[PDB]
């Protein structure tokens, strides 16, 4: 079983919250890791993702603002959130999925993301 | 109907290949000058990649491991060919039937693409058509073979395939890995092309073990190579082909002679300077040996050098082609490992220079020892500038590929596309039937790699589903935990593999397994890439399967058993550069 345990979450002043998420389980190492933010009255959108070979993919709004890294030894994904603004005040979910899509249907590939509980990231002024 | 009986597919490869070169190039030019176009190119690129296979069966030019095929008699050589067609026909039919059903289902529930808005059943018509054409070309060659072999041989070939595939259906369930590896070895050993050997191995596991639903194969095949980074393979291969056959290699060889012709052994120093200069053009080793070995080897023999030493220095000197960017193995690794190609390319520069310096110093030592000498000529600033001006077209390409990638101006696949477009421009306006034939050769060559990657993705997926990367990782850590002791074990393993397996085939098979463990102990994913490529480049000139020796031996009509001895000192000097890059990660990754 997999139980992600997001860490470093909490309210913020514009400083950085430097989110960290660590995966615990029998697995050796996740192929992919990423972050999704579900703003209030909104949808669980996409924040950032890092491949096994360290190919980082960011959402358009996040481009250049958040850097995502990982520690393969500790099995931890970091989201060095920076220059945060009131336009970004959503909860953050730590997502991790395998290298290849788990299911295919009508010629498309789908990923089954494993999810962390999340950590409210509140920002004022 | 002779034109359709032989050259039916080729017009489409030529038409499509030109399109994706123009489409991606135009996309890049407008993008830089300042989005749906990529979707079109990716769809076409999938079309030529699978249309080009039917050609590769009629030519009978599929890449494969024939270590024991050559050893076998002629009779057994024919039986091996009928088995290859039957096996490759079992794969082709299966992807045909599933591809049809997949299209029938897609018609029931329409589903459009993001940008083009095309129904997904349109771009997927490559799978039924291409494996439809593939199956007939197999039937033609199989019909020809049975005429060549006879009735006694044919039943021997067919019955053997029946016993080969019997256990998959006889037993309700068999362990996934033994079937996956057990069959992959058999197909690899018999002679089946590597790309197909993977596909049938994965296909056999799905049947006996049911690792994935059978319907996944067609969907994986199209989706596994639906990415933009993979498109840099055909672009680079085309750019090399349109320029390797040009004859600019002679212009470089003159420039290399100008620089290093004066010193003792200056001829052999010129050879290495040429291969290094031509290493920034071709992304392949054998492309470099052939493009330079054709010229320098006859010249070296005439000047007095032992032909065997000329064959040796050219084989090793050409292995730098895959190190200095561009290079296929990095692109195969960047895609299979999902690592940064823009970093792997800059990674291999320093190992490439060190290998060349290593060889040049040894050549200088050998020449001075044997009294060999270069030509006499009053080279000066005037002559050097003249030689530079002549090879300008050759020296313009490295600017584009490096400046585009290193400078952060262009994606690796964008820079690859501009190179092919440039290769065409210099491939016709500085040198129709030949040009048409070349374009078929580039597309035929690229398809040899993409089809391998698609079948590898199915293969890699079944391995991951069985937690093989962890099963290997746990064993290695338990045996030892030191990072250094680990990187030694990998480097040794690749060395043994390089004497028996192709570079690109090994990369796709092994990257899914080795990438996690080396990451656990803290090896950078890119760094492990440079190690893997440099460790496999040495595999070019290591017998028995010398990917570069064979080309050089042919250009010199030498004996591999004797050419192997001459090149052994060169292997050692490369292993010295291999260890330096592995255990001193600062310098190989000076840029990356
Ligand atoms: C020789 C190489 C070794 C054999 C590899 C295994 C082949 C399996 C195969 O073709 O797939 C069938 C799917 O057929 C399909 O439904 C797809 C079409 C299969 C066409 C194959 C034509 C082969 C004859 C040409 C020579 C399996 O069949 P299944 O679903 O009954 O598998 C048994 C379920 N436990
Ligand atoms: C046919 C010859 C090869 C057979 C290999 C074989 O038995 O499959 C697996 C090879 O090892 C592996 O688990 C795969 C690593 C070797 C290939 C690289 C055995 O693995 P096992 O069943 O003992 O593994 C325990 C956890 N599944
Ligand atoms: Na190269």
């Amino acid at each position: 079983q997999v139980s992600l345990q997001e860490s470093g979450g909490g309210l913020v002043q514009g400083g950085s919250l430097r989110l960290s998420c660590a995966a615990s389980g029998n697995i050796f190492l996740w192929a992919n890791m990423g972050w999704y933010r579900q703003a209030p009255g909104k949808e669980r959108e996409f924040v950032a993702s890092i491949s096994l070979g360290a190919n980082t993919n960011y959402a358009d709004s996040v481009k250049g603002r958040f850097t995502i890294s990982r520690d393969n030894a500790k099995n931890t994904v970091y989201l060095q959130m920076n220059s945060l603004k009131q336009e970004d005040t959503a909860v953050y979910y730590c997502a991790v999925w395998a290298r290849y899509p788990s299911t295919y249907y009508l010629g498309r590939g789908y990923d089954y993301l494993y999810w962390g509980q999340g950590t409210q990231v509140t920002v004022s002024s | 109907l002779g034109w359709l009986d032989a050259n039916f597919e080729k017009p489409f490869l030529v038409a499509g290949m030109l399109a994706i070169i123009f489409i991606i190039t135009f996309q890049t030019l407008y993008r830089y000058i300042g989005v749906w176009t990529e979707e079109m190119a990716r769809f076409i690129f999938i079309w030529i990649s699978y249309l080009a296979v039917p050609v590769a069966i009629k030519n009978r030019s599929s890449i494969r491991v024939d270590i024991i095929f050559d050893r076998l008699p002629v009779r057994f050589q024919n039986i091996s060919w009928i088995i290859v067609d039957v096996c490759f026909l079992t794969l082709a039919a299966t992807v045909l039937w599933q591809s049809l059903d997949l299209i029938k289902m897609q018609l029931t529930y329409p589903q459009t693409s993001p940008a083009l808005q095309l129904p997904y059943y349109i771009p997927y018509l490559v799978l039924p058509v291409s494996f439809g054409l593939m199956a007939v070309r197999l039937l033609q060659d199989l019909a020809g073979q049975v005429r060549i072999c006879g009735a006694a041989d044919t039943v021997i070939g067919l019955i053997l395939c029946a016993v080969l595939a019997a256990p998959l259906f006889i037993a309700d369930y068999i362990d996934p890995l033994p079937v996956l590896f057990g069959y992959f070895a058999l197909f690899l050993v018999v002679g089946v092309p590597i790309a197909i050997g993977l596909g049938l191995a994965a296909l056999a596991t799905i049947v006996a073990a049911g690792s994935l639903p059978i319907d996944y194969v067609a969907q994986i095949a199209f989706t596994s190579i639906d990415s933009f980074p993979i498109m840099a393979i055909p672009f680079f291969i085309a750019a090399g082909v349109f320029m390797g056959a040009g004859g600019l290699s002679r212009r470089l060889l003159n420039l290399a002679d100008e620089m290093l012709g004066a010193l003792p052994g200056g001829m052999a120093l010129a050879t290495i300077g040429t291969c290094m200069f031509f290493a920034a053009i071709s992304g392949s080793g054998p492309a470099t040996v052939a493009a330079i070995g054709s010229l320098t080897i006859p010249a070296m023999v005439e000047r007095g050098y032992c032909k065997y030493f000329s064959a040796a220095i050219v084989a090793a000197a050409g292995a730098i082609g895959v190190m200095i960017p561009p290079s296929n193995p990095f692109v195969v690794y960047g895609v299979s490992a999902q690592a940064s190609i823009g970093k792997l390319f800059m990674g291999g520069i320093v190992p490439g220079l060190l290998t060349g310096l290593a060889l040049m110093a040894y050549s200088y030592w050998y020449s001075k020892k044997r009294g060999w000498k270069g030509e006499v000529r009053d080279r000066n600033l005037k002559t050097f500038m003249h030689a530079v001006w002549e090879a300008k077209w050759a020296l313009m390409v490295p600017v584009i590929v490096l400046g585009g990638i290193y400078g952060g101006i262009m994606t690796p696949t964008e820079a690859a596309a501009l190179a092919a477009f440039y290769g065409l421009i210099i491939g016709c306006f500085v040198h129709c039937g030949s040009f048409y034939d070349c374009v078929v050769e580039a597309a035929g060559t690229s398809a040899m790699v993409i089809v391998l990657m698609s079948m590898a993705t199915i293969f890699g997926n079944i391995m991951t589903i069985e937690e093989v990367p962890t099963t290997i990782a746990q064993a290695m850590l338990g045996l030892t935990t030191d990072k250094i002791a680990i990187l030694l074990m990998i480097n040794v393993l690749l060395l043994i593999i390089g004497t028996f397996m192709e570079a690109l085939a090994a990369i796709v098979i092994l990257t899914p397994i080795l990438l996690p463990i080396v990451l656990k102990v803290g090896v950078d994913p890119v760094h492990f890439g440079i190690i893997m490529v440099v460790n496999l480049a040495i595999g070019f000139v290591t017998p028995p399967v010398g990917v570069n020796l064979f080309v050089a031996s042919g250009v010199a009509n030498a004996k591999i058993e004797q050419l192997s001895k001459v090149v052994l000192p060169l292997i050692a000097l490369m292993l010295a550069v291999l260890l330096i890059t592995t255990y001193v990660p600062a310098i190989p990754m000076f840029f990356a």
